[PDB]
């Protein structure tokens, strides 16, 4: 799987 | 201090719910996706950690959504409390985990 929104 | 991102989706079954329309195609079963603390967007693959709010998708056959989990979101509070932090230490270890976070 690959992230599509990541905490800043 | 800490509070989760989406508290509507603290609850299980309340991300359970939300796999309702969750392709059958896909290997993760809602079970185990809902129980890594994700629910889902309702577009495609895509699934969000209630408590960091961080998002996964294009999930390979092989993926277990903890692994993932603590892989691409190991400052998450809910991975840390039930999985601990040596599970997500262990995780960045193994080599085709960490080649996938490149
Ligand atoms: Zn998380």
């Amino acid at each position: 799987a690959v992230p599509f929104y990541l905490p800043e | 201090n800490y509070f989760p991102q989406y508290p509507e989706y603290a609850i299980e079954t309340a991300r359970l719910r939300t796999f309702e329309a969750w392709p059958r195609n896909l290997k993760q079963k809602p079970h185990q996706l809902a129980e890594a603390g994700f629910f889902y967007t309702g577009v495609g693959d895509r699934v969000r950690c209630f408590s960091c709010g961080g998002g996964l998708m294009d999930w390979n056959d092989n993926d277990e959504p903890w692994e993932q989990h603590a892989l691409w979101l190991s400052q998450c509070r809910f991975v840390k409390l039930m999985k601990g932090q040596l599970y997500i230490d262990t995780v960045a270890a193994k080599p085709v985990l960490a080649e996938e976070k490149e």
